[PDB]
């Protein structure tokens, strides 16, 4: 049997109602037993599946009455009647009427209000330079939306090459993202220079935020 | 208190085979259909197959992709619920999970998986086995950011704590990123000012796929 899940991901604000589709090539409808074998699973970032939804529509032990699930034969629907920060997850359908199928899965996503990031710069540790290692990180911490950038400048230029930048999962406590840009060079490349600077740029302002040290 | 373990995961070349094991208590373990979930890194999930209850003569059925080449076994004696995998490639790296399936012949009957494991991590690559270096992150207010920068380690993953646990708000770990076949990650933990330097802190980086625990204070420069 092939499972389907639709949207792939969508973004809403706490406090607003949203549903999700899962369908089904072959009625999960077993005749026998008169239930729909369709199970509604959440998985939080970095965490293993959690049971909600069961029968199509019968709630497990533990979960909150705004999700519901409905629907029969091919067509099921979860519906989560008021979404707040908890609900930071992929949700994944499961049809176990013929062995079992997993849908393709809904990301759940947060729109919040607009937040600055709060920047920290980080010269290279010793115990690095003395195995001839220099990352020096930027750290922008706790802002939204998730698009941002990050310019590194050194002694007065632009640097582009040995820069990795990497994201968190939006927070499940106030819907945040906070990001590292790390500039990695050798104990030489950076004994060389001695200004290093990272400038945030991201919609709450126009002019970029600044944090720089001297070696 | 029902648990489930899974073993076995880590780095296997690819051609090669692997069994996973999964370390069951707190149940009738002969009562149910145990079945295995896999999924690859930010990818859906995908049931393999499973092995029924004793009522049922304990009988395997398999999913199509897997066929003849998954094979699913179960220890009832210690409890134990078994998964071999034979000619390993690219595309069979995920997480593999147990799961407690259902039971229709004896007891509380619904169609669910009520308990998962925690999950193994299993990489197909010819790569090499590196366990992580830790390298403190430390400011060059009335709170201060400290962090912990790992570089160079293989494969995936790596879990980093706080004081071994204790601390856990202010914790934000940055995902993983790949370059010329090394990961590397950055977690960081935010204090008020008065709990730092006087006060302790310590991050403690795990690599399983090396069976390592690497400690790293934080201290001022
Ligand atoms: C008709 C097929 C099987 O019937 C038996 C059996 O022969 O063992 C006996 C029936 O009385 C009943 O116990 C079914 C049992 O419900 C089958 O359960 C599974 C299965 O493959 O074992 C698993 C269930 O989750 C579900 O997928 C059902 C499916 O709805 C078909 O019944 O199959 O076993
Ligand atoms: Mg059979």
């Amino acid at each position: 049997i092939v499972m389907t899940q639709s949207p792939s991901s969508l973004a809403v604000s706490a406090g607003e109602k949203v549903t999700m589709s899962c369908k089904s090539s072959q009625s999960l409808l077993n005749s026998r037993t008169r239930k729909n074998y369709l199970a509604w699973y959440q998985q939080k970032p970095g965490q293993s599946p959690k049971l909600l939804i069961y029968w199509a529509s019968t709630r497990e032990s533990g979960v909150p009455d705004r999700f519901t699930g409905s629907g029969s034969g091919t067509d099921f629907t979860l519906t989560i009647s008021s979404v707040q920060a908890e609900d930071l997850a992929v949700y994944y359908c499961k049809q176990s009427n013929n062995l079992r199928t997993f849908g393709g899965g809904t990301k759940l996503e947060i729109k919040r209000a607009d937040a600055a990031p709060t920047v920290s710069i980080f010269p290279p540790s010793s115990e690095q330079l003395t195995s001839g290692g220099a990352s020096v990180v930027c750290f922008l911490n706790n802002f939204y939306p998730k698009d941002i950038n990050v310019k590194w400048k050194i002694d007065g230029s632009e640097r582009q090459n040995g820069v990795l930048n990497s994201w968190t999962d939006q927070d499940s406590k106030d819907s945040t993202y906070s990001m590292s840009s790390t500039l990695t060079l050798t104990k030489d490349e950076y004994e060389r220079h001695n200004s290093y600077t990272c400038e945030a740029t991201h919609k709450t302002s126009t002019s970029p935020i600044v944090k720089s040290f001297n070696r | 208190e029902v648990m489930l373990v899974e073993s076995g995961g880590g780095l296997v070349q690819p051609g090669n085979s692997l069994r996973l094991s999964c370390a069951t208590s707190g149940f009738t373990f002969t009562d149910y259909y145990m079945s295995w979930v896999r999924q690859p890194p930010g990818k859906a999930l995908e049931w393999l197959g499973f092995i029924r209850n004793k009522a049922k003569g304990y009988t395997t059925e398999y999913s199509a992709s897997v066929k003849g080449r998954f094979t699913i076994s179960r220890d009832n004696s210690q409890s134990i619920l078994y998964l071999q995998m034979n000619t390993l490639r690219a595309e069979d790296s995920a997480t593999y999970y147990c799961a407690r399936d259902i039971s229709p012949s004896y007891g509380v009957y619904y169609e669910g998986f009520a308990y998962w494991g925690q999950g193994t991590l299993v990489t197909v690559s010819a790569a090499t086995t590196t366990a992580p270096s830790v390298y403190p992150l430390v400011p060059g207010g009335s709170s201060v950011t400290l962090g912990c920068l790992v570089k160079g380690y293989f494969p995936e993953p790596v879990t980093v704590k706080w004081n071994y646990g204790a601390l856990s708000s202010g914790v934000r770990t940055v995902s993983s990123v790949l370059q010329s076949g090394f990961y590397s990650l950055s977690s960081l933990v935010t204090v008020p000012s008065s709990t730092w330097p006087s006060q302790t802190v310590i991050c403690n980086v795990a690599h399983p796929a090396s069976k390592t625990e690497l400690i790293k204070r934080i201290e001022p420069r």
